[PDB]
């Protein structure tokens, strides 16, 4: 019944700072420490540091030693992590852990690990600016085998920051619609395709439309994807 | 410093198999600081293991860890499909470090992709870009190699590649290529190829366009 | 400070340290025996070798505390044995010169073969023909070619053997070579319960003549039934030919069993099929021995027991040596290396194995250099005293190996004592005779020119045993036998094999054992397993006067518990020799 | 005051220390919630002393102290008010009034190699016993015999330490043990640690 | 007021399991520490095990692994489930309550005692003869003969009659069972007065014999 | 654990005599000491705790001292109430809690002769098999008596098991059972049954018969 959360998602821009919160609950609060690990996408998991929740000592890892300040707030059960000097490297998942790898009375090792995690907490930091994303038709073949399984798709491409939401037919359609991962393109900004395959008998007879949501730009699209 | 590797990257195994996760240190590691987490897609990592051996609360009697010195494992006795996704062995002995993490992966009979390429639209057109579109749909191995022909140049530095989870009622995979050139560019050049080579194609399979048809 | 608790001191400083470094040893033999591989081989002489050097360097610095000065028993004791001078008085020329001899005469024996074309070695060769074989000319050859062939070799060596190693007894303080041996007996400073080295030529001698009347009839008897398959060369009143006991040297008559078994239509009780059909495991087999010592009241077996013990065969791939072996590693460690088929005979080896690790979980309390048998007979006494329990038809039939309605036999009981004398009884006068010569030999007693006369000569009156062939001084038949081409003192099976014999008669007396001695089993009676367990705790921190007196209530060996182990067959024996020659003709010969 | 002893931080430490540098942690200004020991399936040595295991969420106390070591199975036995042996002898020692409790378990699985540890150490030579709750680190070699050592060892003249060199395949008389001595202080001084709710 | 009462006990195979228990009466019973103590003729009384008002349990190592303690305080109820018994665990065993003076701890309550025999032996009710007095002060009883395992209960007149009382301690046969004679010393006067009935109660066997004594 | 050693092993003691009866701790327990009476057939009953404070109910006449490792209860005049087993027990260690081996106090009094009866088989009992011929010797003090079986004079052994029960609480005396076991066939051979019992309360000794035909 232990819950650790975290703040909503944070966009800065290189050489801001960031601040992300950790509200935690149901256990003895000044009995644990706190871990934080961060996950770039793709990537894998990096331990950034170690505060006691019971005197403040802190641990950190060389990487961040200059850049990275942790605090907890007693009263609210509260830890929190500040990173200064972001750089685009710094775009990742910032998790908050209950801590039993270190004391947080006598800081000495303990025998144990990162019981509980929080949700995660993205941060995106780019020179880039908020943007709502173009939205392009990847329309049938023209010469689709007439007796078969026949591909159509949506083209998500120029948006920032993550994430963006697509449905097919407003959720009407969701088997064989395989949506991919963004992809941050050279420009800065994320790229994304949605495809779904269909019998090409019903492409004459079904309308496909592409349902794009993008919170981060209040931005929201539909898309008719329609054979020429 | 000590850095934990975990060989394999990938571990690709059948529903109900064991499986064994290596872990390997660059110095001795003390089993009171070595520790084991699951991570599924989307999900925050969840502690399995720590102390080398020790199950965590709620953790089923199906993981197990072993090991000493500098190699370690964990073992799942039998595979549940809960139990396909990334694993990451962690150290306090010295600082604490995490390995690469390897993925478990469903192994799955040999499936040839289907391939389907899109051209730009007319609106992309418009706006001063092309790009364009090559989808491999339900393909086992994740490994298939795609190549861009343009008038039979191949391509390189212009292509982007996204692969996505692998499916959790089929097993397969789905990869989308983009290949992205300037309006200028693509109206300069007619013919556009994507050729795909996969262990399940008896041979390559090449789709392709005209530009004006 | 005085010198006596300086040397508790330097005890205390040796005792961690040499349990460390013996544990290391100690687990790479384990390792190599278990697991036969050149790295192996090299962990297990990298580890042994310094052991070997950490003793020297140990032994020395011990002797820098004059024993006359230390009046604590357990510390002289432990003082003594790290004092051990032993070959290094002699010179570094003697001392050569002796550790050639003793290599020598050991490979001699281990790689010598007769050949013709083709060779046969002892084992199994001529192991084979000597135990399995009814022609007395090719016995009388093997017999014949072993001694020629290997003794002639070894016999100019013996000789300088008996010189060197009398010079190393002699700068030592003792009268000869065989006192030196016969200094594992001696027992001195505790008044009631000391043992001079002489007193154990007494006491043997003693004992000796008291079994003579059942070895003379053993030997009338089996005389007999030889002479019904060799009529045309065994004399009625003579000696047995040496080369027709079963055995290369005679040691044990236990082969002669298919020729001498006074009922040889009724079988022995062999529960192997009973075993195989319960589909019984060789762990089964070692619970069933460890719930054999719990009944008495002693431990279960440690958890590291059976999780490091190897008590299967290791499989194809891995090689391993499969002889029977209890591992005393040191430090609670404690490991039984067996290659166990599911079978009688590896059943009562389990129990006798595990009688070793019980004598060697008693005593590990005890300091590091008192952590052994009280003399060299006792862990072998204690070993055969659970085969003896284990195989009586009481404790197979409570255990489920024989149908409770088995049948009592005194038939099969007659071939079950027979077949301990030929190996029990027979093997005394051998094993006295031998020794009998060598501390002779030793003491000077037997010219050099008269070593072999001598030597038959109490084959023919102590053993009842006659050569085949007359062999003049060029031969070394003596030698021929391992223990002593290897250097081995051999009195050990006879004390043995009295001391086995007290111990189970004294354990079923506290039993309560009603009946013959030969069918009890010790089982359930805790108050037979406490007394014994009074003197395995000791080790070697008491005399084995004292030892043997918490088990037996007296001082001494004693043979008149054997004789009451045999008093069936004995009887039997008097009854069917009537008709037969009793006793021997020193005079006759076969050729 | 609401904050939990740190009971955890003691117990389930990754490191121990040597018996002869055994450590001292004060435990003060905090509630104390003995839940840690009595949900233990009693493998885990357990024995008190003073008071009782049950009466002791009702109790109050001017300091806990948390002293704790790894020792040799055989050598549990001397973690007690009275006891004699190297440990209590020259190592750590327990006054005949102690009020407290001691803690120990098998610790096979962290505290041996197969190459043996040598890392944990313990005092055999002292010319004096300890004092109860006395700490000797010293190292110099220690004069068994009439001649000084002046600083070599040798005859006569033995470094005091020797490690226990923990093998997994020793017996459980000679295995590790963890070990943690809980003593209860009581002064005149306002108390400091108290059960839940006291 | 305090009272316990234990209950659960007999006979048990070697190597069974069987479970005592003890009621409470007389005080709040989730106050306090409960234990249970046993008593043999060759080891005197050995404490068996305890149990907190925690949740907290303790054993020695002798039954660590084989005995359990447990308590039910919604039924002022104490319960020790013991498996694996041994022929050494045969005992009378005890409930005690235990409190503390201070730091001083003590047990202050204990119930009446159940006997626990652990034997391959099977179970065998009594036979139950009368005594009758001969033909002052005049001598009667009953023999209870031939049972297993221990205890009979002897009364007379359902308890009304405790003076002049003496029961025996049982004899073990040599055919194992056990043997016992209860006999009362009454008034010849009242021989015609009054009817003497011993109770005979051997639980092990649910045998429950009033048997009357006449001249 | 602590072992405790209990001394006396048993005392024979007179009413109003001073008992003093001693624990020995194997290490200092200080105060940690308490006493326990036992009565035949009943639970033990606590009477001091903390080396000395009087548990309540207990009479005044018990009392404990010591501390450290020697420890004494005492009873200032001793009832007939007072035969019992007495168990010391340290309190220092805990859980294990020790108990010592118990001082056995018997009461010593004057000379009391036994009432001596016979009681021949039952029917019921010979309906079974079996005859049991019971001799019994009431409220008698000291404990020592010998008591013989005579079959038409011929004097009994091996077939006969006595009982003692413990010291009475009110008389201090004690009271002996013998019991003659027969069976139906060996019971019915002989006519004369017959108990001589021999006590130092007695001038000579006493003789119960009866003739089986009753
Ligand atoms: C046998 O020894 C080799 C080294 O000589 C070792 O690598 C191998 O693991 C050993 N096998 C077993 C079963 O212990
Ligand atoms: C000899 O010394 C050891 C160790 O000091 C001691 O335990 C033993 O009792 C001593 N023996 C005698 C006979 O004094
Ligand atoms: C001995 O081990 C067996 C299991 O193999 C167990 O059942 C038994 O209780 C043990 N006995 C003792 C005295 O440890
Ligand atoms: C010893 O006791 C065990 C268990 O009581 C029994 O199974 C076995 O038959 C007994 N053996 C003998 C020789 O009495
Ligand atoms: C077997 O031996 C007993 C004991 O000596 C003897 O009484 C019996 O007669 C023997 N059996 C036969 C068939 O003679
Ligand atoms: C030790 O750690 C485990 C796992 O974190 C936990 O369940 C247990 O309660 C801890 N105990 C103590 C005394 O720290
Ligand atoms: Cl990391
Ligand atoms: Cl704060
Ligand atoms: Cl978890
Ligand atoms: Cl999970
Ligand atoms: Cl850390
Ligand atoms: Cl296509
Ligand atoms: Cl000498
Ligand atoms: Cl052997
Ligand atoms: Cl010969
Ligand atoms: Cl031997
Ligand atoms: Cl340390
Ligand atoms: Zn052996």
């Amino acid at each position: 019944q232990v819950q650790l959360v975290q703040s909503g998602a944070e966009v800065k821009k290189p050489g801001a700072s960031v601040k992300v919160s950790c509200k935690a609950s149901g256990y003895p609060f000044t009995s644990y420490g706190i871990s934080w690990v961060r996950q770039a996408p793709g990537q894998g998991l990096e331990w950034m540091g170690w505060i006691s929740t019971y005197n403040g000592n802190t641990n950190y890892a060389q990487k961040f030693q200059g850049r990275v300040t942790m605090t907890t707030d007693t009263s609210t059960t509260t830890g929190y992590m500040e990173l200064r000097r972001l750089r685009s490297d710094d775009t990742a998942v910032y998790y908050c852990a209950r801590d039993y790898t270190r004391g947080a009375w006598f800081g000495e090792s303990l025998i144990g690990g990162f019981d509980n995690w929080g949700q995660g907490t993205l941060v995106t930091v780019s020179s880039a600016s908020t943007k709502g994303p173009s939205v392009f038709p990847l329309a049938p073949s023209s010469k689709s085998t007439s007796g078969g399984t026949a591909a159509l798709g949506c083209l998500v491409k120029d948006y920032f920051p993550e994430p963006v939401t697509v449905s097919w037919n407003s959720g009407a359609l969701t088997s064989g619609v395989h949506t991919f991962p963004a992809v941050l393109q050279s420009s800065g900004l994320y790229s994304l395709s949605s495809v779904v395959t269909v019998p090409s008998s019903s492409l004459g007879t079904q309308t496909y439309i592409c349902n794009v949501n993008h919170k981060p730009s209040n931005t929201k699209v539909d898309k008719k994807v329609e054979p020429k | 410093e000590i850095v934990l590797t975990q060989s394999p990257g990938t571990l690709s195994l059948s529903p109900g198999e064991r499986a064994t996760l290596s872990c390997r240190a660059s110095q001795t590691v003390s089993s009171t600081s070595l520790a084991w987490y699951q991570q599924k897609p989307g999900q925050a990592p969840r502690l399995l293991i720590y102390g080398a051996s020790s199950r965590a609360t709620g953790i089923p009697d199906r993981f197990s860890g072993s090991g000493s010195g500098t190699d370690f494992t964990l073992t799942i006795s039998r595979l549940e499909p809960e139990d396909f996704a990334v694993y990451y062995c962690q150290q306090h002995d010295t600082s604490l470090t995490f390995g690469g993490g390897t993925k478990v992966e469903i192994k799955r009979t040999v499936a040839a992709p289907s391939v389907f390429i899109f051209p730009p639209s007319d609106e992309q057109l418009k706006s001063g870009t092309a790009s364009v579109v090559c989808l491999l749909n339900n393909f086992y191995p994740r490994e298939a190699k795609v190549q861009w022909k343009v008038d039979n140049a191949l391509q390189s530095g212009n292509s982007q590649e996204s692969v996505t989870e692998q499916d959790s009622k089929d097993s397969t995979y789905s990869l989308s290529s983009t290949l992205t050139l300037s309006k200028a560019d693509y109206e300069k050049h007619k013919v556009y190829a994507c050729e795909v080579t996969h262990q399940g194609l008896s041979s390559p399979v090449t789709k392709s366009f005209n530009r004006g048809e | 400070s005085t010198i006596e608790e300086q040397a508790k001191t330097f005890l205390d400083k040796f005792n961690h340290e040499a349990e460390d470094l013996f544990y290391q040893s100690s687990l790479a033999s384990w390792n190599y025996n278990t697991n036969i591989t050149e790295e192996n081989v090299q962990n297990m002489n990298n580890a042994g070798d310094k052991w070997s050097a950490f003793l020297k360097e140990q032994s020395t610095l011990a002797q820098m505390y004059p024993l006359q000065e230390i009046q604590n028993l357990t510390v002289k004791l432990q003082l003594q044995a790290l004092q051990q001078n032993g070959s290094s008085v002699l010179s570094e020329d003697k001392s050569k010169r002796l550790n050639t001899i003793l290599n020598t005469m050991s490979t001699i024996y281990s790689t010598g073969k007769v050949c013709n074309q083709e060779c046969l070695l002892l084992e199994p060769g001529l192991n084979e023909i000597m135990a399995n074989s009814l022609d007395y000319n090719e016995r009388l050859w093997a017999w014949e070619s072993w001694r020629s062939e290997v003794g002639k070799q070894l016999r100019p060596l013996y000789e300088e053997y008996v010189v060197l190693k009398n010079e190393m007894a002699r700068a030592n303080h003792y009268e000869d070579y065989g006192d030196y041996w016969r200094g594992d007996y001696e027992v001195n400073g505790v008044d009631g319960y000391d043992y001079s080295r002489g007193q154990l030529i007494e006491d043997v001698e003693h004992t000796f003549e008291e079994i003579k009347p059942l070895y003379e009839h053993l030997h009338a008897y089996v005389r007999a039934k030889l002479m019904n398959a060799y009529p045309s060369y065994i004399s009625p009143i003579g000696c047995l030919p040496a080369h027709l006991l079963g055995d290369m040297w005679g040691r044990f008559w236990t082969n002669l069993y298919s020729l001498t078994v006074p009922f040889g239509q009724k079988p022995n009780i062999d529960v192997t099929d009973a075993m195989v059909d319960q589909a019984w495991d060789a762990q089964r087999i070692f619970k069933e021995a460890e719930k054999f010592f719990v009944s008495v009241g002693l431990p279960n077996m440690t958890q590291g027991f059976w999780e490091n013990s190897m008590l299967t065969d290791p499989g194809n791939v891995q090689k391993a040596v499969c002889h029977p072996t209890a591992w005393d590693l040191g430090k609670g460690d404690f490991r039984i290396l067996m290659c166990t088929k599911v079978t009688m005979d590896d059943f009562l080896t389990a129990h006798h194995e595990m009688g070793h690790i019980q004598y060697d979980m008693a005593y590990a309390a005890q300091p590091f250099l008192l952590r052994n048998g009280a003399n060299e007979g006792f862990h072998e006494a204690v070993g055969e005293i659970m085969s003896l329990s284990a195989a009586t038809p009481k404790h197979l039939k409570s255990i489920g190996l024989l149908s409770p309605d088995f049948q009592e036999d005194n038939e099969t009981e007659i071939n079950f004592l027979l077949k301990q004398a030929l190996t029990i009884v027979g093997t005394l006068p051998f094993t006295y005779m031998l020794e009998k010569w060598r501390w002779m030999v030793f003491k000077g007693e037997i010219p050099k020119d008269q070593w072999m006369k001598k030597w038959w000569e109490m084959k023919r009156e102590i053993v009842g045993v006659v050569e085949p062939v007359p062999h003049d001084e060029t031969y070394c038949d003596p030698a021929s036998l391992f223990h002593v081409s290897n250097d081995y003192s051999f009195i050990r099976y006879y004390t043995r094999t009295l001391y086995q014999f007290q111990f189970q008669e004294a354990l079923c007396q506290a039993a309560k054992h009603e009946g013959p001695l030969h069918k009890c089993d010790i089982s359930n009676s805790t108050e037979a397993g406490q007394k014994l367990f009074n003197m395995l705790r000791l080790g070697k921190s008491e005399p084995w006067t004292l030892a043997l007196e918490n088990v037996v209530g007296a001082k001494n060996m004693n043979v008149r518990p054997l004789l009451n182990y045999f008093e069936p067959l004995f009887t039997w024996l008097k009854d069917q020799n009537k008709n037969s020659f009793v006793g021997w003709s020193t005079d006759w010969s076969p050729y | 005051i609401t904050n939990l002893c740190p009971f955890d931080e003691v117990f389930n430490a990754t490191r121990f220390a040597s018996v002869y540098a055994w450590n001292r942690k004060r435990i003060s200004n905090c509630v104390a919630d003995y839940s840690v020991l009595y949900n233990l399936a009693p493998f885990f040595t357990f024995k008190c002393y003073g008071v009782s295991p049950t009466k002791l969420n009702d109790l109050c106390f001017t300091n806990v102290y948390a002293d704790s070591f790894v020792i040799r199975g055989d050598e549990v036995r001397q973690i007690a008010p009275g006891q004699t042996g190297n440990i209590a002898d020259y190592n750590y020692k327990l006054p005949d009034d102690f009020t407290g409790c001691v803690i120990a378990w098998n610790s096979n699985k962290l505290d041996s190699k197969v190459s043996g540890n040598y890392n944990y150490l313990y005092r055999l030579f002292r010319k004096s016993n300890l004092k109860p709750f006395e700490r000797d680190i010293s190292t110099e070699i220690y004069q068994a015999g009439n001649k000084p050592c002046n600083g070599v060892a040798g005859f006569n003249c033995y470094f005091p330490l020797r490690s226990y060199s923990f093998r997994p395949t020793y017996g459980v008389g000679h295995q590790p043990y963890r070990v943690v001595v809980l003593s209860f202080e009581l002064l005149h001084a306002p108390a400091t640690v108290c059960g839940p709710k006291k």
